[PDB]
């Protein structure tokens, strides 16, 4: 399966986190802010996300 | 909501102006036992074409985070509604959210959608009744306490009416208020609201029924739709439940009056007022409802309240200033209104001395005796006051503001 | 004669709807579940089950909005042994990005209820466990103001003041009104894997009478 | 296990001078005020956060007094654990994290729902009389973006409560403590934090906040000896006879406690 | 730069004579007042600005002693300095993906700029340099007696644009407080100081600045402003020995026995400092 985060996930990322800001870099790392302090999701949070994506589709 | 469900069941009956498309548990929407529960509810329309402000994919029920999950249940088993119901309510909401249909209005940050339990002309009226543009005649009638039937015989007032307010939380949207009153009852309540708000116009271009958004905007941190306190937008529930307005309203308008100043960037002849028509209307509503006071629509010089008399006195001093130094870019209303209303004992001495200097200049100039008239008004207003109070309450400040607005309007072109 | 009549009131209350837990929305009236909780906060033992006969709504229904910063996640389980095999700091940081959650609330104000309830012995009751004994103990605690914990109007932020009614119930604002509040949370059947069960809350004269939570015909 | 022996009630009075005691995320960060009465409002979780932070600073990770729910204003230099069918893990969590022991917690998973209560409970703190916040306009020297440099100054706004005395009620239930090992050492540290909450919480927004009084009704019985709502009635915080107009310092308020029923004591920690 | 070890509170007394200590952007330019009681106010922000000015004037941009908020700076251009000095490419709108590099950039911001080290900053904008809370805090200054701001009209005998009014002169106005004594509290935090790097050298400079704050702030609208007391309460440990309010209260500001009528000089006021708790020492010698 395509276990990779992409800009097409950004709306979904926003949703998941409920943050009013998201940004995926060129490699696949992800960023979020506004309801939260701007920070990069950790590996475990990325895994959580992907699971979320898979299950809550 | 099951109200939404019932609305879908209503509109779905007709082949137009609607749409007929189609573990287990107790459906809380319907109340039917052993029905297929939805694991993930269908999405709601966000964005400017749906609930403004929320993301395009909005939802009522959302258990994406571990905090909100309860009694061992997962993503929508916590909120058990049958699939059918899930579809239904969502669809009805979406149809009401489509602006092509007249059943929608946007207030501050929240979008309001309303409907009657069965077809009634109310659904076409309430769209404008709390955002006023026959409709004007109806508004005047209900403000007079007349029954709606006298202007619209087809208005069956026994029909139950519903109003819903949705606020955006990124992907999540929240219920801010909810009313299920009957058309006649809440129409009478709106009539009473508009009756309380009534004040003589400041300039003849201001509308007779101030749109609730315009009323709220005037308390905004910069007089723009953004910076409206969402809690005040929700509090003005008070309009059509008939209860007291939120107690934070009067301090909010008084705070605006403190922190405002006359911007000449309107580029009209007049420099923008500090106590505008709408702020005075809100203050009158707050004093009528919460404080049970008596407030007139126009000036009532046959009155003996010290706060009111001080407001009138401030108005006449301001008029004397603006006559003594025409065209100036600042006036006492820009600086000393906030402290005059809240602490008369400390500032009215300096305002009266400055007004004395203004009348001094005016006496020698032309207008050689409006110099006398303003002093006569000061005599007749000061004559009723025993002392300047050390401090005044919030509602006493409201009466001060109302008196200032009244005496200012009644003096634009008296002399 | 056989029964209880407990009064509760407080400034705030939040009886959150199950379909709006994420962005709190309160039931117009205290559900029997909440009632039960309140009752158990005063006196309760495994041997006895509380049943809510009537719930009176004395003060009128009023709503208000409060918004709070909140945490998005339950704290994870450490393993006691591996938790110390290599000494490590354990914490939950509310400022670390995703941790922060905002959560509105649609909560009641100035509530005032009278709860009519009675006891029922559980199947695991002791042979010597008299129901009259527990009735007396609860009445003593209610009269003296004693309690296991301060009863709360749904949520711990909302403590409930309480008194015991020995006299006739006072009249409500809705004394001559009828109102159907729709389907609302009756209880939670913990035996049947913790699903909610709902009832049609028809308020009349300001008093609500839900069906017995133990009814076989309500339960699956 | 050891635990506190008596139910306690406490009424905490604190005040703010030219500060934002607790902002409203739903009202542009203006300080909260109660819509039904006009009283200023401070959420309990706002105060619990202060207690947590103060204990974290003071006990600096001692064996039995670590804190779980931190915020990123902490240091990692030193730590230690007590290290005493799912009861084992729960009581391990309770025995070394002060906040989980005192206020309770929730853990991710259990056959049960994973709830820990803790004995302490406290309610929304509301003003003694209505407060009217003031909007303060402030201006900055520099500009943040190069775009807005296109002479250069930006205007902000700060919201302050000129003054207001807030009454915070709270309840300590001994029976809950007995299930959580909340002992008298924890209780004394807790009174210490309530007295000293706002000492370490200084920042640009809050101005000067201080705990002025802390009355403690100590009961005789394991349960109470009088209804809490009737106990709170004895703390008649009212205005000093010599003061009129807005209250601007604690001297403007006179607070007294009546004779509590014989079964319950009283102590004024402050 | 080793951090300080003691918790400090301070009380600052300062004067104003025929000056506008702090203008209110709303009331035209009127001195800030508490509208409900008439007491004058000075935003803590203004005093922080004067401290910053002092730092910049006395250190003149020496290393470890630059200031962050300046009269014509652009914040992003300053943050790019930190990113470059850390060799990181400035991540667009974001922090560096490595937490250690984020800490290094934030510390370089703290360890260089004096006022970031002191008062803290919120730098999470565009090029992101993180957040700092500031070991140092101070509250709004508030007068000990209500002030009476008076409005002074003035004229200019020349005009900027093409005008024909001069038939009367071009009018302008100044607002001034005839006199007022301002009591400004402050706070210094060891725990946060350690996390920032606030050293005793810094602290010395800080008291210096406070004492010499106004001496270089002279302007046509400021009048004559002076520092009258700096009562510092040094606690003997990291965490104080006495509640703040319990120390502020030792500092009593009253009106001299022989003084009547409106105050017009420091001599109208009697300042008394009580006996501090045994865990505190007072250095009113400042």
């Amino acid at each position: 399966m395509d276990n990779k985060i992409t800009p097409a996930d950004e709306e979904k990322i926003r949703e998941w986190l409920n943050c009013e800001e998201a940004s995926v870099d060129n490699d696949g790392d992800v960023w979020v802010a506004v309801p939260m302090t701007g920070h990069w999701l950790s590996d475990e949070q990325k895994a959580k996300y992907i699971e979320w994506r898979g299950d809550e589709t | 909501l099951q109200a939404l469900h019932g609305y879908y069941q209503r509109m779905s009956a007709d082949p137009d102006a609607g749409m007929p498309p189609y573990l287990c548990g107790q459906c809380l929407i319907t109340g039917e036992r052993q029905k297929p529960i939805a694991q993930l509810h269908p999405s709601i329309k966000g964005g400017r074409d749906g609930v403004r402000g929320a993301q395009a994919v909005a939802s009522i029920v959302s258990f994406n985070n571990t905090a909100f999950e309860s009694y061992g249940k997962e993503q929508s088993i916590n909120a058990p509604v049958s699939q059918e119901a899930a579809f239904s309510y969502v669809t009805a909401l979406n149809y009401l959210l489509n602006p092509s249909n007249r059943q929608k209005v946007t207030i501050a940050d929240a979008t309001v959608v309303f409907w009657a339990e069965r077809s009634s002309p109310a659904e076409d009226i309430f769209a404008g009744m709390f955002d006023p543009p026959r409709m004007h005649d109806l508004l005047v009638a209900i403000r007079s306490g007349k029954r709606a039937t006298d202007i619209m015989p087809d208005m069956d007032e026994s029909v139950r009416f519903h109003v819903l307010g949705l606020s955006p939380n990124a992907a999540r949207l929240s219920v801010r208020f909810w009313e299920v009153d009957t058309v006649g009852h809440m129409l009478d309540k709106v009539g009473r609201h508009y009756r309380e708000l009534e004040i003589i116009p400041q300039f003849n271009n201001e509308q007779e029924f101030p749109s609730l958004s315009t009323l709220l905007r005037q308390t905004a941190v910069l007089n723009k739709t953004e910076n409206i306190s969402p809690v005040l937008a929700g509090g003005l529930r008070a309009m059509l439940t008939g209860g007291p307005y939120p107690q934070s309203l009067l301090p909010a308008v008084l705070g605006r009056i403190r922190a405002e100043h006359a911007r000449p960037e309107d580029k009209s002849r007049y420099r923008l007022e500090v106590v505008t028509y709408y702020r005075a209307a809100l203050i009158k509503a707050y004093l009528i409802r919460n404080r049970k006071l008596e407030v007139p629509v126009s000036l009532d010089p046959a009155r003996t309240d010290r706060p009111y008399l001080l407001g009138r006195l401030f108005a006449v001093l301001e008029k004397a200033q603006e006559d003594a130094v025409p065209g100036a870019n600042a006036t006492i209303k820009d600086r000393y209104l906030a402290s005059a209303s809240a602490n008369p004992g400390q500032v009215f001495h300096m305002l009266l001395k400055n007004a004395s200097n203004h009348t001094a200049k005016l006496r020698k100039d032309p207008e050689r005796k409006s110099a006398i008239h303003y002093e006569i008004m000061m005599q007749e207003i000061i004559d009723n006051i025993s002392d300047f109070p050390v401090t005044m309450s919030s509602d006493e400040q409201g009466l001060f503001m109302i008196g200032y607005y009244h005496q200012r309007k009644a003096l634009f072109t008296k002399k | 004669t056989y029964g209880i009549r407990l009064r509760v009131w407080g400034d705030y209350a939040c009886f959150t709807r199950p379909e709006m837990k994420v962005e709190r929305v309160s039931y117009d009236v205290m559900p029997p579940s909440a009632a039960r909780g309140i009752l158990e906060a005063i006196h309760w033992k495994p041997a006895i089950r509380w049943i809510v006969d009537r719930i009176h709504v004395l003060r009128p229904i009023v709503f208000d909005n409060v918004r709070r910063n909140e945490v998005s996640s339950k704290i994870p389980k450490p393993n006691p042994a591996t938790a110390m095999r290599d000494r490590k700091p354990l914490y939950f940081l509310v400022d670390d990005g995703s941790n922060r959650q905002q959560r509105a609330a649609t909560l009641l104000r100035n509530v005032d209820y009278v709860i009519e309830a009675h006891f029922e012995l559980t199947d695991k009751a002791g042979a010597e466990d008299n129901a009259g004994k527990h009735l007396d103990i609860f009445r003593r605690r209610a009269r003296a103001g004693q309690s296991f914990q301060q009863p709360c109007l749904g949520c711990r932020e909302f403590p409930a003041s309480f008194e015991l009614l020995e006299g006739d119930v006072p009249l409500s604002c809705y004394a001559g009104e009828k109102r159907d509040l729709g389907y609302m949370l009756l209880d939670i059947d913990f035996e049947r894997d913790m699903t909610p069960l709902f009832f049609k809350a028809v308020m009349e004269d300001g008093v609500i009478t839900p069906p017995s939570r133990t009814s076989p015909e309500v339960r699956a | 296990m050891t635990a506190i022996a008596n139910r306690y009630e406490f009424v905490l009075l604190f005040d703010v001078e030219n500060g934002n005691p607790n902002g409203d995320p739903d009202a542009g960060n203006m300080p909260r005020i109660d819509p039904e009465t006009g009283h200023g409002l401070v959420t309990d979780v706002c105060l619990k956060r202060k207690i947590r932070n103060h204990v974290a600073l003071t006990k600096e990770g001692a064996e039995r007094f670590n804190i779980y729910i931190q915020e990123k204003a902490i240091l990692n230099e030193t730590h230690e654990r007590a290290y005493t069918d799912a009861k084992r893990v729960t009581d391990w969590m309770c025995t070394n994290f002060y906040d989980i022991r005192t206020f309770g917690a929730v853990m991710t998973t259990e056959v049960n729902c994973g709830q820990v209560r803790g004995p302490v409970q406290m309610a929304f703190a509301r003003s003694v009389e209505p407060v009217v916040p003031q909007e303060v306009s402030i201006t900055r020297m520099a500009v943040t973006t190069k775009a807005e440099a296109e002479d250069n100054r930006t205007m902000g706004r700060k919201h302050i409560v000129p003054y207001g005395l807030y009454v915070a009620h709270g309840f300590i239930s001994a029976p809950l403590a007995e299930k959580t090992g909340f002992s008298d050492e924890d209780l004394t540290l807790f009174w210490d934090a309530l007295v000293n909450m706002f000492e370490h919480d200084r920042s640009a927004a809050r101005g000067l906040m201080s705990s002025r009084k802390l009355i403690v009704f100590k009961h005789q019985n394991r349960l109470g000896n009088a209804p809490a709502h009737k106990l709170f009635d004895l703390v008649k915080v009212s205005r000093a006879e010599g003061s009129s107009g807005p209250a601007r310092s604690f001297a403007d308020y006179a607070v007294t406690v009546g004779q509590a029923p014989e079964g319950v004591e009283v102590k004024e920690m402050l």
